[PDB]
RNA sequence: GAUGUCGGCUCAUCACAUCCUGGGGCUGAAGUAGGUCCCAAGGGUAUGGCUGUUCGCCAUUUAAAGUGGUACGCGAGCUGGGUUUAGAACGUCGUGAGACAGUUCGGUCCCUAUCUGCCGUGGGCGCUGGAGAACUGAGGGGGGCUGCUCCUAGUACGAGAGGACCGGAGUGGACGCAUCACUGGUGUUCGGGUUGUCAUGCCAAUGGCACUGCCCGGUAGCUAAAUGCGGAAGAGAUAAGUGCUGAAAGCAUCUAAGCACGAAACUUGCCCCGAGAUGAGUUCUCCCUGACCCUUUAAGGGUCCUGAAGGAACGUUGAAGACGACGACGUUGAUAGGCCGGGUGUGUAAGCGCAGCGAUGCGUUGAGCUAACCGGUACUAAUGAACCGUGAGGCUUAACCUU
RNA sequence: AAUUCCUUGUCGGGUAAGUUCCGACCUGCACGAAUGGCGUAAUGAUGGCCAGGCUGUCUCCACCCGAGACUCAGUGAAAUU
RNA sequence: CACAGGUGGUCAGGUAGAGAAUACCAAGGCGCUUGAGAGAACUCGGGUGAAGGAACUAGGCAAAAUGGUGCCGUAACUUC
RNA sequence: AGGACCGAACCGACUAAUGUUGAAAAAUUAGCGGAUGACUUGUGGCUGGGGGUGAAAGGCCAAUCAAACCGGGAGAUAGCU
């Protein structure tokens, strides 16, 4: 189905009434208002592209100025677009609430992971680290072999090695949701979910039933 | 971990493509004294966004 | 938090004093044995006129961890050591006719109702 | 930021008297004996107190049958019903963690008597 | 990784950092424009300014506390006798970073860093 | 020059010592 | 004119003659548990004692502890116990020097990566006027394990003993992704105690040094042992197998025509990258509409006026980061520092007064100080401008405006 | 057994499990009496084994502090080919 | 080599200490002839660490741990 | 009193790690052995190459030792490359 766009503002406890506590992540989803509308006639699929937020205006430039005021709706953050499911169909210029997870009961939630840096193969692939005595040389952390002798004579593809870790999207699946409240436009899903604070965050209903 | 051939001239300039220095074009002219200085530095007489800065 | 080579306390009076896990029992790799958990043991100090005796391998369930237990609203109850219950190898319901010290709700699983049934608190 | 502050503070309990590390405490506490909900007590010494407003927390240290019992209390949850102080201690430290090591009467603290 | 840290090594352990800042700090209540390297200029601010704020407020152990710190008499007396009347009603922003080129020795990123008003 | 190298030899590297000087 | 040797560690990767899980035939298969054979390589496939050991034996597990290839994979990755240097000794052989594919104690393991490969991240040009975004998905990678309990049901089966298929749900182990709310670790940038000594004229209070001097706590950040989640279901085409109808071959027959089931294997389904997919795609939006020369007269060069959208540059920076890159912000400004209030941490500051002969205690006082945290505030630094980028975008053909 | 090939001989002790270790047996391939035999208090940066304590040695790594590694300015090699 | 090496004699302060150890200092002498930043993997030199405590390994290698004066007390064996 | 015990200078070099185009053609750091003696050190002297000296390893005799170094025989010889 389609999404909400929203911001983590971070991690909070709710108890329950019995004396068990759920993990929340909150969720501040503000109006998402649809700024175009795709179908197979003129784009070949059916999708929403929906915006969300407030921007400044000198820095949003003429491009987006134009398509943001072509549907008469103030400029957001960013753009987003959704792949709609065929029962649903959608106008230029709704706005798209908080509302829509009150009978959803799982959600999936795609962020952009924490940026580990260029990190090492025990961080990023949960090496073994070697011997840190025993005799061993310049060679505590290292990854060890990367490979046979003769035959085939070189590295494979996707070898585990050290580069780049997180900053990545990610998506986490069959988040409980705990608490759709439009008053105060959050969502407080069960868990962790993939991101820092302040980081933008896509919300669709799950996927694996 | 020493080489098996030695690398051309060719390859030597391929190497050495970007190595190149990045001119800087963005020199900013002081309104009170007409002066040229680095955009968000003092002049060489010393004056900043106009009015006067620290000496010499 | 129990894994091989922990030297454990004995809590019945079954005539052990301190045991050595010798294997965590439930699984492939397992490392580690919280407080519901079945492990293998051997004797390393006894009471010279006890029920078993020293060098024997059988079976025990951790009863106090100094690591600790976890409830639901995220409340830690840590002991001051490691305690196990001596179990028998086929028949349940264990060797020892008393338990020294309490024990945590994670024993009451049909599996362990005289342990919490004898112990003196909780 | 306002808004997860806004949202602990309608979860927090108003009325948790104040309490120091050292004084004695007796916390009552639900428990759920299968299908019966009984308070039983836990009396010892308060040897930490770490306080963040909804996810503050306690740590009360006892003596039961032969050794040292330990629990952390979350102060806001709805399974502790009440916090009743007996004694009240004089120590000089935030955490009182030496009482691990301290048995009997080594263990002794004095009373805060003004 | 530095994720929310703040604070320059510097290139130096904590001790060099101390004392250096305690002289550069001392140096720049003196002499109240002086020129350094541009990080240095920028965690000079976070040195100096602290001790101008509890200047604002003349008391005894205000100014044992900013002897505790910065290790002079001399300096301590420019503190709360000039530097605090002079910015008591200046609410923060007590100094001035001026960037003024590079240095012939190293290349280093130069930078005046200065009092608002000095008197001069 | 003088410093050896090898286990063994007339003159390689080696890192050991008893073989090695050119 | 050198291809470093056994074993261990780290990291693997393939084959199937399959160890477990999945499917099926036969069984001297009642059930459970087996035996054998066919299919199937998606995933998984133990810790110790001994020994240099590979192996093996043993102990306790496990769904299972697979068999092989890979220079008996792997020393420009590590080790160096074995072994094949120089010392010494035993047994033995030899008159002896010495020797033993017999034994014992001791015995140095270098390389700053040029190319290919691989993991990451960028610059340039291209994509046919330039530009700012959002996508489509050709293709590629990740993942794919399984126990136990309960219900079905002590029902089917069985002399008893015992004890299910199919299906459903819960709780674990191992692995993986995310995260910091909790519980902890760290926290030489915060607070306090204390030893020796030096200094600030001295007392008092401090600071320097002694591994942060030694400790005790501890904010943010990072983090696991902490806590959320995942492995799917379903579909399509199948393997072995089971067939339906049915001739050749009056019958029979799963096959020759045709048709239907059928597994963790394969294509999807879930996640992630991805138009340099040169087959360079699509969609939305924005901007550029002035004239003169020369000649080898065209997809030519030069000159004036012009300098758009946008981009870089510079600066303040970031839970982004080796550097580039990516994100926020630049006065129409909360981007960072400071400041104000708070929060947190430490634990009742200094000075004065009272008591005690004095160390010291008590009051002011839950005091003072408080980093990276939270909410605000233009006080300071983010300068007007300059720089790049242009001036309507080729040819041929078809179709619409206007059958 | 610093000696024993078969061999990890057999029994006992230590261990949950001991090719090493300690005691003993004698079937000494191939001990043996100043090229010394067997003991032996003290001694040994000597060799083998076991235990208490203690620990990042390990399960299984986490964070922090400095010096390099990275960027900028100055200088500027080498093996190899 | 303006090289982390080697090189005999003499002088020998204060506080704490048994002491020419060591720690902080005086007289005196230096800051070691490339710096400025940033705060990745990995390497080196260190600090701390939940629960377990040799399970590591050829082997407790390396670390951790013990550590001072006075006094109480101290086994087998012995060449006393 | 003692080839006594502990421990600085001083004399050594047991273990680890670093370094291995090193700061160093054998060192540094941290622990380690002896430390009134068969000790160690300054200065001078003597022993000379089939020789010296050796608490003995074929060790040392100027970074060279199962026979030093320099010159000569000498353009030794080389069925080998």
């Amino acid at each position: 189905m389609i999404g909400l766009v929203g911001k983590k503002v971070g991690m909070t406890r709710i108890f329950t009434e019995d004396g068990v506590s759920i993990p929340v992540t909150v969720i501040e989803v503000e109006a998402n208002r649809v700024t175009q509308v795709k179908d197979l006639a003129n784009d070949g699929y059916r999708a929403i592209q929906v915006t969300t937020g407030a921007k400044k205006a000198n820095r949003v430039t003429k491009p987006e100025a134009g398509h943001f005021a072509k549907a008469g709706v103030e400029a957001g953050r960013g753009l987003w677009e959704f792949r709609l499911a065929e029962g649903e169909e959608f106008t230029v210029g709704q706005s798209i609430s908080v509302e829509l997870f009150a009978d959803v009961k799982k959600v999936d939630v795609t962020g952009t992971s924490k940026g580990k840096g260029f990190a090492g193969t025990v961080k990023r692939w949960n090496f073994r680290t070697q011997d840190a005595t025993h005799g061993n040389s310049l060679s505590h952390r290292v990854p060890g072999s990367i490979g046979q002798n003769q035959t085939p004579g070189k590295v494979f593809k996707g070898k585990k090695m050290a580069g780049q870790m997180g900053n990545e999207r990610v998506t986490v699946q069959s988040l409980d949701v705990v608490r759709v409240d439009a008053e105060r436009n959050l969502l407080l899903v069960k868990g962790a979910v993939p991101g820092a604070t302040g980081s933008d965050l896509i919300v669709k209903p799950a996927v694996k039933a | 971990a020493v080489q098996q051939n030695k690398p051309t001239r060719s390859k030597r300039g391929m190497r050495r493509s970007h190595d190149a220095l990045t001119a800087v074009t963005s020199l900013s002219v002081d309104k009170t004294s007409g002066e040229k200085h680095l955009r968000h530095h003092i002049t060489a007489d010393g004056y900043y966004r106009g009015r006067k800065v620290i000496a010499k | 938090m129990i894994q091989e080579q922990t030297m454990l306390n004995v809590a019945d009076n079954s005539g052990a004093r301190r045991v050595m896990c010798i294997k965590v029992l439930g699984g492939s790799h397992r490392r580690y044995a919280g407080v519901g958990d079945i492990i293998k043991i051997t004797i390393k100090e006894a009471i010279p006129r006890g029920k078993v005796k020293k060098g024997d391998v059988l079976k025990a369930v951790v009863v106090r961890t100094k690591k600790g237990v976890r409830r639901p609203d995220g409340s830690v109850i840590r002991f001051d050591g490691n305690a196990c219950v001596l179990l028998n190898n086929n028949s349940e319901q264990p060797i020892g006719t008393r338990i020294f010290g309490p024990v945590t709700r994670e024993l009451r699983s049909e599996k362990f109702m005289k342990i919490i049934s004898l112990a003196p608190e909780v | 930021s306002n808004i997860i502050k806004q949202l602990e503070q309608e979860q927090m309990k108003q009325d948790v008297p104040s309490f120091r590390p050292g004084d004695t405490v007796e916390v009552k506490v639900w428990v759920v004996e299968g299908s019966k909900k009984r308070l039983q007590a836990f009396e010892g010494v308060v040897i930490a107190i770490r306080n963040r407003g909804l996810h503050s927390a306690f740590t009360v240290r006892k003596i039961s049958n032969g050794e040292g019992v330990e629990r952390v209390f979350q102060t806001h949850s709805p399974v502790v019903d009440s916090i009743s102080v007996k004694r009240r201690g004089a120590v000089r430290k935030a955490k009182l963690y030496y009482l691990r090591e301290r048995t009997g009467k080594a263990a002794r603290i004095k009373e805060r008597l003004n | 990784m530095r994720h929310r840290k703040s604070g320059r090594q510097l290139n130096r352990n904590s001790s060099h950092r101390q004392a250096m800042f305690r002289n550069m700090a001392g140096s720049l209540v003196r002499h109240e424009i002086i020129k350094t390297t541009l990080p240095k200029a920028k965690e000079l601010r976070r040195v100096v300014e602290p001790l101008i704020t509890l200047a604002k407020t003349d008391s005894v152990a205000n100014r044992r506390l900013a002897f505790a710190r910065t290790r002079d008499n001399e300096i301590v007396a420019k503190l709360f006798n000039e530097l605090g009347p002079r910015f008591a009603s200046r609410a923060g922003g007590y100094t001035r970073i001026l960037k003024c080129g590079f240095r012939a020795g190293d290349n280093a990123p130069m930078a005046y860093i200065e009092l608002v008003d000095r008197s001069e | 020059t003088c410093a050896r190298c090898d286990s063994x030899s007339r003159c390689g590297a080696x890192g050991k010592x008893s073989g090695x000087a050119s």
